[PDB]
RNA sequence: GUAAUUCGAGUACGCCGAAAGGGAAACAGGUUAAUAUUCCUGUACCAUUUAGCGUUUAGUCUGACGUCUCAGGGCAAGCCGAGCGGCGUCGUCGCGCCGUCUAAGCAGCGAACCCCGUGGAGAGCCGUAAUGGCGAGAAGCGGGCGAAUCUGUAAUGGCACAAGUCGGCUUCACCCCGGGACCCGUGAAAAGGACAGCUAAAUGUCCGUACCGAGAACUGACACAGGUGCCCCUAGCUGAAA
RNA sequence: GUGUAGACAGCAGGUCGCAGUGACCAGGGGGCUCUAACUGUCUAAUACCAACAUAGGAGAUUGCAAACCCGUAAGGGCUAG
RNA sequence: GACCCUCUUAAGGUAGCGUAGUACCUUGUCGCUUAAUUGGCGACUUGCAUGAAUGGAUCAAUGAGAGCCCUACUGU
């Protein structure tokens, strides 16, 4: 699994950031959204109940960044293309 | 009548020894809760308390009353403070100490139930729950004494915020002066041996010295109870 | 990145504002306290080193606005963390 | 309560307590021997009551705040060049000085901050005087909100009914706006105001107002070398500078 | 030369005086001791000090219906602790 | 003049400091400073009558504090 998260970005279409993640969930182009342990649920329960799956990361938004090549923090990480991956199966 | 002492002046109630009460934020006490009741409130602000030099939390309760609470360490804006006999034993909650497990740290402890909170209120202090009994519960005071309290006495769970306040040395008369401007205490203080004999039992003499032992009896009347009052012993421990 | 830390300058630290006053012991105490209080402090809500002292015992996170009551010169004390770890161990065990 | 009171702490209810805190609203010119934002001229504004025309958003905001430090914008004062009108100087020269004005009100624009919509920025980019900011959404691009002041109008008033027209520089010690740092110190309250008001008419009582405010109008017995007050203000040159 | 600017900094040459911060304004300096650490306070009107204060150090009382203190009492200060 | 005893009617001055702002004798002895110094500083110290928060010793910085010396300056 130490490469599966990394493989999802090495050979996969993803958009990091809550704004673009929410947009992808709204338009449906995202296969799912990957949310950190610190993300609220006032706008997130609606995206959960929808067909867009919501995955929970095992760590805060600060550390979800460095496991995906980003020096910054990521809270919402709706993927677009698994690519050379089957991360959707791991989500659900 | 060799003049009255500073303690007698303070008891008189003159302005030099009165607290600047208008400068203070609140009379900190637990919210009034009827028998077998509870109330919930949310923390809206953490404010500086001039009367204690420690933060206080402003709490809006469900009943429409806004109250200042003695802030425990870690209490944050947006926290939901619960007060009641059934309240979760969590930091910041006001629960009876009979429901607190042994070894938990409490503060703002009532002397009697519904008293508002008397003990463990200065910055950083805390009490530990030691034993539980059917009619009494024991806590270790910040002074080290064991206090047997009614288990229905309420206390907020945690320690008082502002720990380490006196770790920084004053370093300077002016800094302590600025602290003393918000208190009732007279600053600065003249040593009794520096006074004349009309002003203190220790005053007078061709050279500075008390002339009499500084340990005074517990029976000594006002104007005489000065120095080491009813001292069990004196000196640094051998 | 920091000041010109000269061959002799790394003793007074922030207590250099006092000059030759107040003795070495209390100047060292105040300098150590300043160094500990000015350090980055991680926010327990967002987990980034953005917690700064807003007042005597009041701490706020510059990012998420999380304000709380802590130590006078340190956002988190050891006794409070001991209380938290006791409650966390109890919660985990059950 | 007290032997008792005109005495006494506390409580409850009231009420007072600031001519340097808060605060509804007016300016310029003229007039007297002495008053003048008070009288007169001109042009405004505020409050209540009444009458008509319409009505809650309701409980929030404002009033409302410390010390230090700094950026930006403005501006009274100040300075420079040209024209114009006086005065001075004039042994030679052509310089020096003065003036060349203009209120409130009304209307218009709006810097910073803040907010909203797009945008998607990291083997890093964007900023600041400085601290900084950023996928928990940077830069860039649009919008909203929003200053001092400036522009016009008031423009006919005062000026030798003499000129009266222009530019530029700077700007404290004043106004607006924003940032930062410090506190074992945290820096008032309440009235009032804003958020739904427009038109008309009437009303706006009471007290103060002269003059000195000090090396002679106060106080120290004095026309007192003290004190109150250096309390708040102040032009050119030199000079860091009062 | 720096700077948008106000200005500021610097250079080369010539030159007068006894003297160029020319007036005005404007530290004399150093060494060895005593003493108090320091800023501060004080005998208004003979004592501005080594005295007082101070931060620092230590001790004492008291768990609050407390310790300490005011009042004849009612009731208070410390204590919105 | 150390060390056994005393006199011990509680104990008998530890570290330090020392002719001291404390030293009577006293202008103590010696050294530097001067032509010459009841002075200042240093050392010694038999401390009339020093000594540890009755705080001891010491001390950078500070001082309209108290002494002494050098230089400069001068109608002192
Ligand atoms: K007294
Ligand atoms: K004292
Ligand atoms: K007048
Ligand atoms: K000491
Ligand atoms: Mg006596
Ligand atoms: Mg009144
Ligand atoms: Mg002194
Ligand atoms: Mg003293
Ligand atoms: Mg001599
Ligand atoms: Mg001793
Ligand atoms: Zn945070």
């Amino acid at each position: 699994v130490d490469k599966s998260l990394i493989k999802a970005v090495k050979t996969g279409k993803v958009i990091v950031g809550a704004n673009r993640t929410i947009d992808a969930a709204a338009n449906g182009s995202a296969k799912m959204v990957v949310l950190a342990s610190n993300c609220p649920e006032d706008i997130k329960k609606k995206i959960q109940a929808t067909d867009i799956p919501v995955l929970e990361y095992e760590g805060t938004s600060v550390e979800l960044g460095p496991v995906c090549g980003k020096p910054f923090t990521i809270a919402a990480m709706a993927i677009l293309d698994v690519g050379e991956s089957d991360i959707l199966a791991a989500t659900a | 009548m060799g003049k009255r002492l500073i303690s007698q002046n303070r008891g008189r109630g003159t302005p030099t020894y009165r607290a600047p009460s208008h400068k203070y934020k609140a009379d900190l006490r637990h919210p009034r809760v009827d028998e077998n009741s509870s109330l919930r409130g949310e923390v809206v602000g953490i404010e500086h308390d001039p009367a204690r030099s420690a933060p206080i939390a402003k709490v809006a309760f469900e009943n429409g009353e806004e109250l200042f609470l003695l802030a425990s360490e870690g209490i944050a804006v947006g926290n939901i403070i619960e007060c009641g006999d059934d309240a979760e034993v969590k930091p910041g909650n006001i629960v009876p100490i009979g429901n607190v497990p042994e070894g938990f740290f409490i503060c703002n402890v009532e002397s009697k139930p519904n008293d508002g909170g008397k003990f463990v209120r200065s910055s950083g202090v805390y009490a530990t729950v030691v034993t539980h009994e059917a009619t009494r519960t024991a806590v270790s005071m910040p002074s080290g004494n064991i206090k047997w309290l009614n288990p229905k006495c309420r206390a907020v769970v945690g320690i008082v915020a502002g720990s380490g306040r006196v770790d920084r040395p004053w370093l300077k008369a002016g800094k302590k002066y600025h602290k003393m401007k918000t208190r009732a205490a007279k600053y600065p203080r003249v040593s009794a041996v520096a006074m004349n004999p009309r002003d203190h039992p220790f005053g007078g003499g061709a050279w500075k010295h008390p002339g009499k032992p500084t340990t005074v009896s517990r029976n000594a009347p006002p104007g005489r109870k000065v120095g080491l009052i009813a001292a069990r012993r004196t000196g640094m421990k051998r | 990145m920091a000041k010109k830390f000269t061959k002799k300058g790394r003793i007074s630290r922030s207590a250099g504002r006092f000059g030759p006053r107040y003795g070495r012991k209390d100047r060292k105490l105040v300098a150590d306290l300043e160094e500990r209080m000015r350090a980055p402090h991680v926010c327990t809500k967002c987990a980034r080193p953005t917690v700064e002292r807003i007042g005597t015992g009041i701490w706020k996170c510059s990012k998420c606005g999380h304000t709380f009551a802590g130590g006078t010169y340190i956002p988190y004390t050891s006794v409070g963390q001991t209380l938290l770890r006791t409650m966390k161990n109890i919660a985990e065990a059950k």
